[PDB]
């Protein structure tokens, strides 16, 4: 009588309760530092928080009932005690025997599985608040809270196809837009590294939170682009000069990608170096192969942010982009270096 | 020779992509 998606959550919780488990107090009790205390604290600012805005009403979200709020709830902690006993058990420090208090002090960290665990009941139950609903109720960045997705998936295999596969697709959703805008800690992240951005090859074969990141970063936009250049002309290989431009964007005009999507520089990136390279050269059609893919929305090329002001992605093109890239772009010539293409 | 678009999406998905 339920869904798949919730039967699946039940059968995930069944016999665990709100705690922790014995297992997971003995390892919270190996620590120097007992992170179980602050780790309660944690929970209860988060729920308290949640339940709030769970209740009360906005012109976008009309508000729920407290005891669904509090259901909601209990199942996303009972979620989020198993899967941190399964990553604390799985860590390679506990398999040495190694203090563990510097791992589990980290409140980012808790903070994002707990949210993920809200997300991920939220999603079973087809919840109306969509993501980033749960993130921005509990004051948590994207940039910092996308690594706990991986984390979640890898530790628990309970997770239905279909979780996973949406786990998937929120992080694509802050790798794409999310993390760039103008108030993202990417953009702090960026300043400590001297606004450095890291090149492909440098992420490829630096590690800090910024290296992750554009490491993530540049396989999306590498998926995307081959799916593009295998749809169309269908491309060349090069392909790697459009590649390589979409690179020159992220690393030497970052700013393009403030408060924009991901694919906005893809597509450009597309559009400015299929003319140039007098090969093919495609108009802005490239849409039809580009619309195909499942993060495609019409917002991504029919709103775009200009200056307010907004307009299409065409208008975007004119009046800002061929302005910063066309000096990369007309190298590639009539009258030389690229970048690698991971695959 | 400049690299501007001189194009417009001003039309709708239906006619633009059908």
């Amino acid at each position: 009588e339920f869904t798949q998606s919730v039967s699946r959550l039940q059968s995930i919780v069944a016999g665990l309760k709100n705690a922790p488990s014995d297992q997971l107090i003995n390892i919270f009790e190996s620590c120097v530092r007992n992170p179980v205390e602050n780790i309660m604290k944690i929970l209860k600012g988060i729920g308290e928080t949640f339940c709030q805005h769970y209740t009360q009403s906005t012109d976008e979200q009309p508000g729920s009932h407290i005891d669904f709020a509090v259901n909601r709830l209990k199942l996303a902690e009972i979620l989020y005690y198993k899967i941190l006993e399964t990553v604390m058990v799985q860590e390679t420090r506990r398999l040495h025997g190694m203090d563990m208090s510097v791992l589990l002090e980290q409140d980012i960290f808790h903070r994002s599985l707990m949210a993920c665990c809200l997300e991920i009941v939220l999603f079973a139950y087809s919840s109306p608040r969509t993501f980033p609903w749960i993130i921005e109720v509990l004051n948590l960045q994207p940039f910092y809270f996308y690594k706990v997705i991986e984390v979640v998936i890898r530790s628990e295999e309970g997770l239905s196809r279909d979780m996973v596969k949406h786990l998937n697709s929120i992080e694509e959703q802050i790798l794409e837009s999310l993390a760039w805008s103008h108030d993202s800690a990417l953009w702090e992240a960026l300043q400590v590294s001297a606004n450095k951005v890291p090149t492909c090859e440098e992420v490829i074969f630096r590690t800090g939170s910024l290296a992750l990141f554009y490491r993530k970063v540049y396989h999306l936009a590498s998926v995307r682009l081959r799916d593009l250049c295998l749809k169309l002309d269908v491309s060349n290989e090069l392909r790697r000069k459009i590649w390589t431009c979409f690179e020159f964007t992220l690393v030497h005009c970052p700013d393009l990608m403030k408060d924009r999507h991901l694919d906005q520089l893809l597509l450009c990136a597309f559009y400015i170096m299929a003319k140039v390279t007098k090969e093919e050269r495609t108009f802005q059609e490239i849409m039809k192969s580009y619309r195909n893919q499942p993060q495609a929305n019409s917002h991504v090329y029919r709103s775009v942010l200009l200056k307010e002001e907004r307009g299409d992605l065409i208008k975007f093109y004119n009046t800002i982009y061929v302005g910063r890239v066309k000096s990369f772009a007309l190298k590639y010539d009539l009258a030389p270096p690229l970048s690698p293409f991971p695959h | 020779a400049s690299l501007l678009s001189f194009e417009k999406l001003d039309r709708a998905s239906a006619d633009l992509w059908p």
